[PDB]
RNA sequence: AACGAGACUCUGGCAUGCUAACUAGUUACGCGACCCCCGAGCGGUCGGCGUCCCCCAACUUCUUAGAGGGACAAGUGGCGUUCAGCCACCCGAGAUUGAGCAAUAACAGGUCUGUGAUGCCCUUAGAUGUCGGGGCUGCACGCGCGCUACACUGACUGGCUCAGCGUGUGCCUACCCUACGCCGGCAGGCGCGGGUAACCCGUUGAACCCCAUUCGUGAUGGGGAUCGGGGAUUGCAAUUAUUCCCCAUGAACGAGGAAUUCCCAGUAAGUGCGGGUCAUAAGCUUGCGUUGAUUAAGUCCCUGCCCUUUGUACACACCGCCCG
């Protein structure tokens, strides 16, 4: 929206979603505040402690 | 042919063919309503 | 120097203007109907290809040991399409390949020798390497 | 030696087959010496079917 | 440069000045690319530049080069035609010439009425070829009641 | 991956500490050559696995009792 | 025409190093070899891969002839 | 498909331009001359090849598939 | 120079990565660069191990693609220093540059999937991973290229670098940038 | 306790260790011969290029094939009951390179046209057992496996330069693979010679690829279907064209609906070759090299399979059973 462009990154990931795996779960740190915390589906192959570019984080995963 | 003798007269006008090539050995063909099988929808009766 | 040494896309290009200049080579009658491959479906753009095909054959006896009429078209032939059927590799034409290497004989640039196959003449090898050196003088190795 | 053949005679069901293969083995021996010890001695002490020819000259 | 013309007409069919001067040629039924190659080099021109730039000079003698083949010596072999049948030599046959003598091979062999015209005339292949699965014009069958 | 141990190694490793306690140490190659001279296991990789897996349990042995 | 380059590209390589392996110290040839293993392309080592064995039902080793069922 | 005009020789306009469109296009092929007029493509190949003769152009790099030509190389 | 090789001509120093997020799978110049893009044959055995081969080398294996042209690597070689020759003369940059916005602008920020409910088609948005991105903006604009040259009298060389140059200043005349804001478009629409 | 799994066999990947080689090489000279000064020098010599010469030379790295060794979750760091194991990393060839072999029980699956395997029935002199001719190729249509294409990442014409698995007359009853010389545009013909084969063909001088011309976005020179005439080869015989070659003719087709197949590393795809059938002839099948990507490191959504629990009017087993 009418929200800047967001960078946040991995702290963690949790497990693949999806009802084929093609999601995953992940947690991330805001990058900007460390005990701000968000849990996102993400789709691509991640590992662990690369940054990703959120549009918002308004936005939020409790589900596949 | 098969059973039948077809009779030819030779010409001049035939040399170098063979004989083969005035006689023919099928029934050059008809049809035919296609039948029953013939094609994806034939099937069932029961 | 050693014909090893030089480009060999240069060395035919100046060593078949060579021949043209000093009168070298008789050629065939058959040389503007003639197809030159089985695996070929036109003639050559070139009106003096006979000039550079005998280049290329002069080269390759300098390297390996000498063979005839046979291994000549073997070392030439290439791929033909036979249409909708899948393409095979053939052998071309013979015929020129025998008028090529017999003309060189008569300039003596070759010569029949032993063990099944002409081979090129010390005369021969002397031009080559002599005009070899000319490619290095022209352009600059 | 390969023999690479249907293993379904009559062929129905899926299509298979199967590379039968039969390896030979050679080696030899140079000897110099007079040909009368040799023809002697080579002839005899053999246990397996193993074959064996004998050369006049190669060399 | 050289502005001076560009489409013509020849013998029985137009050419342009358009295309490159053998492939202009091939247009004109009997003569195939490899038939303009050589008669282009006995004639002794260019086939480096187009049509529209031959003259009428030139061009007058290409036709004269192309119709006596023989004269000019490209060989027998070469030709579309050896003995043609029943005419006793060797022949060169151009455009509106190929059609008729064309015609006449075909009304030669329902003449005799051998295994050709009839497969001629019932409009089926000449040549060993299946037909059962080969053609098609045809198709809508149906069978239910 | 996988491969995990089957009952005929786990059988004879036992065994082969039980008997040759003494001749042990705690390398592979060691542990291997005194396996080849103390039995014949027919096979080669099968040496490699048996002496591999007698290495692992001395290992333990050497801390509190094994119960096998 | 390519795996010849690289045949040629690794034996030089290893020629160098064992020229000096010889006849030089072992400080000179260790450099030396810390700055090709550096950008390591199967200079000093080789590639355990080659082609695989075809079996039938397929024109590959993988891939397969069709199937259909109707 | 389409139609698309070309022309297989030069006329005045074409080739007056051809002089003057050199200084002010850096980058020369024969495919950008069968666009910015109607060009056949292989005319505007021996075209480019007389020019650099004159040395109104430079060649830059030269290949059997693809040609690359610049204005003069200033700057 | 003397201790990292540059293209063949193109220096690999003066080369930036200009986000801090696709960095770390980006990489040219560390001690990536080489003479040529070419590899013995190792860039996956690992999930990790695609990631360590250069961009340029990415960027060559993309672009041979639909039957004809697999299995034609020199070929493909041919394409790309000549890519890099006319994006010089024609904007004048170190060339390398041009690529890196050109990947960088053409990868998506948002992307939807699938999810299953009531057997009619609902549609997610989610995130994507920086290897998603690079992985996608490489296939783009590639696509752009082997399109344009399918009938025109231009050469896949002049198309391919008129679309990195239509990537690197975002302009909406590439098949890149088009299709990047489509499916933000739609990421949007359902959220 | 037993069978299957695994173990096993074959194959690939690691040896400057071991064993030994004119039917395999290398190196070294001895060299003398050819070649060009091409570089120092002069041409010699020194250096460079291959071939002949090579030995009573030296060696076995390359090639060949035998005996052996090497890899075990071995070591380290995490994790696990700290068990069985799992993840990362060092060394390095990482614990999966690919095949062969494979249980219990079953199917009214295929095969009496492989069988001098076989029951019963039939037929058996006007024979269902032999020669001649025709057919299995006949087309208004429906479907499957594939091949070749729709071009410029191309076609065309020249030039350069690389490989592997094999196979071959002396066999079946008449037959092989081919070098070299000569003649022909080509198919081909003709004269001589070798090969029982790491010995001769073949240092398999293959294609894609690579380098330089020509064509120009045009159903075009892309595509090569259809079709006319002519020339060769096999055979006892070539017509409904056996196969091969030359000239001419120049179609559909300009990226493909509903649907659907196959594939995870020297793998897919592109590209050629050998073997099989073979008197003549692969668009097939079986193997082999060469060039060599993109995408994944997951899941039970679809399709299907294994184990437990549960329900059943089913057991010819849901392609079941059953009501008006």
């Amino acid at each position: 929206r009418v929200q800047p462009i967001k960078l946040a990154r991995v702290t963690k990931v949790l497990g693949r979603t999806g009802s084929q795996g093609q999601c995953t779960q992940v947690r991330v740190e805001f990058m900007d505040d460390t005990s701000r915390s968000i849990i996102r589906n993400v789709k691509g192959p991640v590992r662990e402690g690369d940054v990703l570019t959120l549009l918002e984080s308004e936005r939020e995963a409790r589900r596949l | 042919n098969g059973k039948t003798f077809n009779q030819v007269e030779i010409k001049p006008e035939m040399i170098g063919h063979y004989l083969g090539e005035f006689s023919i050995t099928y029934k050059p063909v008809k049809h035919g309503r296609p039948g029953i099988g013939a094609t994806h929808s034939s099937r069932f009766i029961p | 120097v050693t014909v090893k040494d030089v480009n060999q896309q240069e060395f035919v290009r100046a060593l078949a203007a060579f021949l043209k200049k000093s009168g070298k080579l008789k050629v065939p009658e058959w040389v503007d109907t003639v197809k030159l491959a089985k695996h070929k479906e036109l003639a050559p753009y070139d009106e003096n290809w006979f000039y550079t095909r005998a280049a290329s054959t002069a080269r390759h006896l300098y390297l390996r040991g000498g063979a005839g009429v046979g291994s000549m078209t073997k070392i030439y032939g290439g791929r033909q399409r036979n249409g909708v059927m899948p393409s095979h590799f053939s052998r071309g034409s013979k015929s020129v390949a025998r008028r090529v290497l017999q003309a060189l004989e008569g300039l003596k640039m070759v010569e029949k020798d032993q063990d099944w196959g002409r081979k090129l003449t010390p005369q021969g090898q002397r031009d080559l390497d002599r005009i070899a050196g000319q490619v290095a003088a022209a352009k600059k190795k | 030696l390969r023999i690479t053949t249907r293993k379904t005679p009559c062929g129905e069901g899926s299509k298979t087959w199967d590379r039968f293969q039969m390896r030979i083995h050679k080696r030899l021996i140079d000897l110099h010496s007079p040909s009368e010890i040799v023809k002697q001695i080579t002839s005899i002490s053999i246990e397996p079917g193993v074959e064996v020819e004998v050369t006049i000259a190669d060399a | 440069p050289e502005k001076f013309q560009h489409i013509l007409r020849v013998l029985n069919t137009n050419i342009d000045g358009r295309r490159k001067i053998a492939f202009a040629i091939t247009a004109i039924k009997g003569v195939g690319r490899r038939y303009a190659h050589v008669v282009l080099r006995k004639a002794d021109i260019d086939l480096t530049k187009r049509a529209g730039e031959l003259t009428e000079d030139e061009v007058e003698r290409v036709i004269t080069i192309m119709q006596n083949p023989r004269q000019y010596k490209i060989p027998d072999w070469f030709l579309n035609r050896q003995k043609d049948v029943k005419d006793g030599k060797y022949s060169q046959v151009l455009a509106n010439g190929l059609d008729n003598k064309l015609r006449e091979d075909l009304e030669r062999l329902k003449k005799i009425r051998a295994h050709r015209g009839l497969r001629h005339f019932w409009g089926l292949r000449v040549r060993g070829q299946h037909t059962k699965t080969t053609g098609r014009r045809g198709r809508t069958v149906g069978v239910s009641k | 991956m996988g491969r995990v141990r089957t009952k005929t190694v786990k059988k004879a490793a036992r065994v082969i500490i039980e008997k040759y306690y003494t001749r042990l140490g705690n390398d592979f190659h060691t542990n291997k050559r005194v396996c080849e001279e103390i039995a014949i296991i027919p096979s080669k990789k099968l040496r490699n696995k048996i002496a591999g897996y007698v290495t692992h349990l001395m290992k333990r042995i050497q801390r509190g009792p094994v119960r096998g | 025409h390519v795996a010849q380059i690289y045949a040629i590209r690794q034996s030089i390589s290893k020629a160098l190093v064992a020229y000096y392996q010889k006849y030089v110290d072992e400080a000179s040839k260790k450099e030396i070899k810390d700055i090709l293993i550096q950008y390591d392309r199967t200079l000093l080592v080789a590639d355990p891969r080659r082609c695989e064995s075809k079996k039938f039902g397929g024109p590959g080793a993988r891939a397969r002839y069709q199937k259909s069922y109707r | 498909r389409d139609k698309l005009n070309n022309l297989v020789l030069f006329d005045k306009a074409t080739y007056d331009k051809l002089c003057k469109e050199v200084p002010n296009y850096k980058l020369i092929t024969p495919a950008v001359v069968s666009e910015r007029l109607k060009i056949r493509g292989s005319l505007a190949r021996a075209a480019l090849q007389e020019l650099l003769s004159k040395g109104l152009i430079k060649l830059v790099s030269k290949h059997r598939a693809q040609v690359i030509y610049t204005r003069n190389t200033k700057g | 120079t003397p201790d990292i090789k540059l293209f063949g001509k193109w220096s690999t120093d003066d080369v930036q990565i200009n986000d801090i997020s696709l960095q770390d799978y980006i990489a040219v110049k560390e001690k990536y660069a080489k003479y040529l893009p070419h590899s013995a044959g190792r860039y996956a055995a690992k999930r990790f191990r695609k990631a360590q081969c250069p961009i340029v080398e990415r960027l060559t294996n993309s672009m041979m693609m639909h039957g004809r042209n697999n299995g034609k690597k020199l070929m493909t070689v041919r394409i790309v220093k000549h890519a890099f020759e006319i994006i010089h003369l024609l904007t004048g940059e170190n060339p390398l540059q041009v690529l890196v916005n050109a990947i960088i602008n053409s990868g998506p920020r948002e992307d939807s999937t699938r999810i299953g409910r009531a057997g009619t088609v609902r549609r997610q948005a989610v995130d994507v991973s920086p290897l998603r991105r690079v992985n996608q903006a490489i296939w783009l604009l590639c696509t752009g290229a082997r399109e344009a040259a399918f009938r025109n009298i231009k050469t896949i060389a002049e198309c391919l670098a008129d679309e990195l140059i239509n990537a690197a200043k975002g302009s909406s005349n590439s098949y890149a940038i088009k299709k990047k804001d489509e499916l933000e478009r739609v990421a949007k629409s359902n959220r």
